[PDB]
RNA sequence: UCGCCUCCUAAAAGGUAACGGAGGCGCCCAAAGGUCCCCUCAGGCGGGACGGAAAUCCGCCGGAGAGCGCAAGGGUAGAAG
RNA sequence: GCUGACUGGGGCCUGUAGAGCACUGAUAGGGCUAGGGGGCCCACCAGCCUACCAAACCCUGUCAAACUCCGAAGGGUCCCA
RNA sequence: AAUCCCCCGUGCCCAUAGCGGCGUGGAACCACCCGUUCCCAUUCCGAACACGGAAGUGAAACGCGCCAGCGCCGAUGGUACUGGGCGGGCGACCGCCUGGGAGAGUAGGUCGGUGCGGGGGAU
């Protein structure tokens, strides 16, 4: 939301309350802008997750926002983001995640539990179109058994950026099976 | 590798082998059907369509003669442009019998080979 | 032609050769005295390096 | 009457290959370029290489000499403008 | 910042014999965590220990990732006094460069653990700074 | 040179006389007695060399 | 275009490799085209350790005197299934290997677009 | 421990100690020499003899990772091979 | 006797710091897998399953002066000033 | 004759040309082809190299065209490193001021472009 400016003017506004962003979209990139506390405010929400936008001379109110960052430097204090447009009916590059909710099988009796190396999900549903929050968990947990990609169960929006065989979640010995 | 080392047959290299110098590729290039020859002398020269089984007609005299005269003439249509001694180029076979051929076609041409 | 008058100062003194260079170079001489030339890099060069070493002004 | 061993303790001695002349520079029949001696010189300039480009020197005469597979075997000349007619 | 001879040739490929990567559980949300922020030849044995501490204090969920690892080494005294130097080794560890992700309490919401790393915290050797990632914590 | 009774052996050749000779080392290693190659004796140019010595 | 897929002899292989001398004579007489290849190793499971040996027999024997072969003796062999396999090829007899010849096959030998043979042509 | 060959160290030309790092040499090869003629590796995969590591042959895949007497580094199949 | 350190320009070299992984050697969570296991028909069975060790290839991840597909900071040199 | 299609030899540009997936073409082209006394030639057959010729064929190596899966390339702003200049910690080290400013990280890009000639094809 808001987020402004975007002369050419880095290590001042790189100062004080506005971290500098790129306004990045297919064909057209201009001067950074925008300001860390906004950010907070959102990013905090869920960058690369949920996905809103600004209204800078009402300009082009459009979504995406960011799809490169990192809140950066030692102190875990971000500055210089990349922000992202998509006004398009071709939305490709999708990183939404999924989740469980904790279904006892290893855990609530085994104490056995999982490695999630997966988590987030970079597909491509279909375009401005991914749940903000999309669910998977076909329960299933203990022993040294492992489920991934393949397998997987996936609704609507049939994309899959992956591949199969992969990093999905298993459940692991939180000391011993 | 490099683009001509992962495919081969080639040797262009011994054709640079002779673009050290000497005057001209004076290169016969064959696929039976026919041959054609060029001329490509260093300083990135050009050529000027001394022997071609087809300037003049693919006769029906075959290997032997075809290449033997085709060969006399570029010797010759060349001296008109005003060479002297050339360089012999196998664009690529064992100077086949064919090759031969082309090649006394300089020999006699008087183009020096 | 923007012609720059430099005037001398924090004294060579140890600091570097070349350096020195730039001085003799755009003709220094004593101290805290001051000295012009063209706007030409070249010369230009040379002082603005040893930057610091004194002061540049604006006039003809 | 012997040597030891588990002390490494072995210093090396020197060498001084080069870039000789460097390229573009007042050409003259002379060791060209080098960091491979029993060279086989060549024609004018070298820019073939495990890197891609080329390199010009504008400089010509005879030839000069290489560095077996470094650098580059001349041969794709370059004689340079200031071989023309006196 | 001197270091190791050879990687094959002072002391070169181990193992750096320690106390593997990963104990502590699953999740997709919040990021519960260690890193630092002080330059040094990480101890080996120190680290393996404190981190293993952990461990001890926990037992099970809560991501006890633990992002760091030995890999050269330090050496003194073995021979005749003080002048010229053979080599005897000691101290296999790594650089803590000075700030960086150490190791995690990841989990949607277990604060037994998030604890438990304080604990390998006040542990460990060189300050380390307690702290949250992408998110907070729960 | 180092005289090494080891497979390493110094020897020279002649011009069928061509008259003197020129440099060579070399071994039993293969080929005893056997030794022959071509030259210039001061004599002429070229002649027979054999290289035994 | 069935003026395709639907095949043409490419290949056949006749030979034998004793760790050992002439027995390749008797192949000798049996075809006509010699197969002068070094065997190898270094143990004790035959007594083959010198590591280096001419042991290794193959005449080889494609088109034209391979069908002279495929007729003279494809009469004394005697399994004709199993000893089948994959890739479109078979083998049986004291050292016999045949290779069947779908028409994407040849792509295969070129140094230059070397396609991998797209198991679905061969 | 004292001479020489390679590597790091040299902070990006070239070049520096150290009782700093590791490691090779005081040979050879009459043919690894000259040149002309031809060959295109290891390795993986699949299929068969004496063969169940580890060949032999055949059919694919291949910035060459094999290879070069001997050590390292350079190279580089267009080949030194 | 304007030829010199230096500064402006323009070629043309190095290739530490950085950074990275496909060259190499590390290396950690992990998955595919087959080598050892290991429990089961007792078991030449080479048939079975599976919770410990692994090679190898994969995803997530890391370090290197004698690793680098990457690449500055800068120094070099000829010339033009 | 010295205008464009096209194929053919073929040259510069060291993957924005490689992979592979489908496809198209033979009159013209080219290859594949046919056959093997003699040239020359396989450590073994002229499979490759070979000499001599239709018919057969586009299958195969091949040329443009479509496809982003791999692959290659690759910016903006952007961080580390730093030339230089000055400040804060006994500290390993922290910071600032002034030009330089890689890779990797998403855009996104490409499936050549271009030399000369020879054959045609456009009265």
């Amino acid at each position: 939301m808001e987020l402004t400016a975007k002369p050419r003017t880095p290590k001042q506004k790189l100062d004080e309350s506005m971290i500098a962003a790129v306004a990045y979209n297919k064909e057209n990139n201009v001067s950074f802008a925008l300001d860390r506390k906004a950010f907070d405010r959102a990013f905090r929400q869920q960058s690369t997750t949920g996905l809103f936008d600004i209204t800078v001379e009402g300009g082009e109110t459009f979504p995406a926002l960011v799809k490169a960052v990192q809140m950066d430097k030692r102190k875990r204090a971000p500055i210089h983001v990349d922000f992202y447009m998509v006004t398009y009916g071709e939305p490709v590059e999708v990183s939404v995640p999924v989740h469980t909710t904790g279904r006892s099988q290893g855990e609530v009796q085994g104490g056995l539990v999982d490695i999630v190396v997966h988590n987030l999900q970079i597909v491509a549903p279909g375009p401005r179109r991914i749940p903000q929050e999309l669910v998977v968990d076909v329960t299933k947990m203990n022993i040294g058994d492992h489920i991934t990609a393949g397998d997987i169960k996936l609704p609507e929006g049939c994309t899959l950026a992956a591949d199969p065989e992969l990093t999905v979640v298993s459940v692991l010995p939180p000391r011993l099976t | 590798p490099m683009r001509r080392r992962r495919e081969a047959r080639t040797d262009y290299h011994q054709r640079l082998r002779l673009l050290k110098s000497g005057k001209p590729r004076l290169v016969a290039r064959k696929s039976n059907k026919h041959v054609r020859a060029q001329l490509v002398t260093p300083n990135g020269d050009d050529t000027l369509a001394s022997a071609h089984s087809s300037d003049l007609a693919e006769y029906g005299w075959e290997p032997t003669g075809s290449a033997y005269l085709t060969g006399l003439l570029a010797g010759l249509r060349a001296q008109e442009a005003g060479v002297e001694e050339a360089v012999l180029d196998i664009g690529l076979n064992s100077p086949t019998p064919k090759v031969f051929a082309i090649q006394e076609g300089a020999i006699d041409a008087g183009l020096d080979i | 032609m923007p012609r720059l008058k430099v005037k001398l100062v924090k004294s060579p003194i140890g600091y570097p050769k070349d350096q020195k260079a730039a001085l003799k170079a755009l003709g220094l001489r004593r101290l805290q005295q001051e000295r012009v030339l063209e706007d030409t890099p070249a010369i230009r060069g040379n002082v603005e390096k040893v930057a610091h070493l004194v002061r540049v002004e604006v006039v003809e | 009457a012997h040597k030891k061993g588990v002390g490494s303790s072995k210093n090396g001695r020197d060498s001084n290959p080069k870039y000789l002349g460097v390229k573009k520079f007042g050409g003259e029949v002379v060791k060209a370029g080098n960091i491979l001696v029993r060279q086989r010189g060549t024609k004018f300039k070298a820019g073939q290489g495990v890197g891609m480009g080329r390199d010009h020197t504008l400089f010509a005469l005879s030839d000069g000499k290489v560095v077996f597979i470094n650098k580059g075997k001349g041969a794709r000349f370059i004689s340079i403008e200031a071989a023309q007619t006196e | 910042s001197i270091k190791p001879t050879r990687r094959e040739y002072i002391s070169g490929i181990p193992g750096k014999g320690i106390a593997q990567f990963k104990m502590g559980n699953n999740t997709y949300p919040a990021q519960v965590e260690n890193v630092v922020e002080k330059p040094v030849q990480i101890r080996h044995n120190a680290l393996e220990a404190a981190r293993n501490a952990a461990n001890r204090f926990v037992q099970n969920s809560g991501k006890f990732r633990i992002r760091k690892f030995p890999f050269h080494v330090i050496r003194e005294q073995d021979g005749d006094g003080m002048r010229a130097p053979f080599g005897k080794s000691v101290g296999t560890a790594a650089r803590s460069h000075g700030a960086n992700h150490d190791f995690i309490a990841w989990v949607n919401p277990d604060p037994a653990v998030e604890f438990a790393w304080r604990r390998a915290y006040m542990k460990v050797t060189p300050t380390v700074n307690i702290d949250s990632s992408p998110a907070g914590n729960a | 040179a180092k005289d090494g009774p080891r497979i390493i052996v110094k020897m020279e050749s002649s011009a069928g006389t061509g008259f003197y000779y020129t440099t060579t080392k070399n071994r039993r290693n293969t080929q005893a007695k056997l030794e022959l190659k071509k030259y210039d004796p001061v004599a002429k140019k070229h002649v027979v060399f054999r290289e035994k010595k | 275009f069935h003026e395709m897929r639907e095949p043409r002899i490419e290949k056949v292989v006749v030979h034998m490799g004793i760790g050992h001398a002439n027995a390749e004579d008797i192949l000798g007489e049996i075809t006509g085209q010699m197969p002068v290849r070094t065997k190898a190793k270094r143990t004790v499971g035959e007594f083959d350790i010198r590591e280096g040996d001419p042991i290794g027999a193959k005449v080889t024997l494609r088109d034209e005197m391979a069908e002279e072969f495929l007729q003279t003796a494809l009469p004394l062999a005697e399994l004709a299934t199993s000893q089948f396999d994959d890739t479109g090829n078979f083998s049986f007899g004291l050292d016999v290997t045949v290779n069947l010849v779908r028409p994407g096959y040849r792509v295969a030998k070129r140094d230059k677009a070397s396609r991998s043979i797209p198991t679905k042509h061969r």
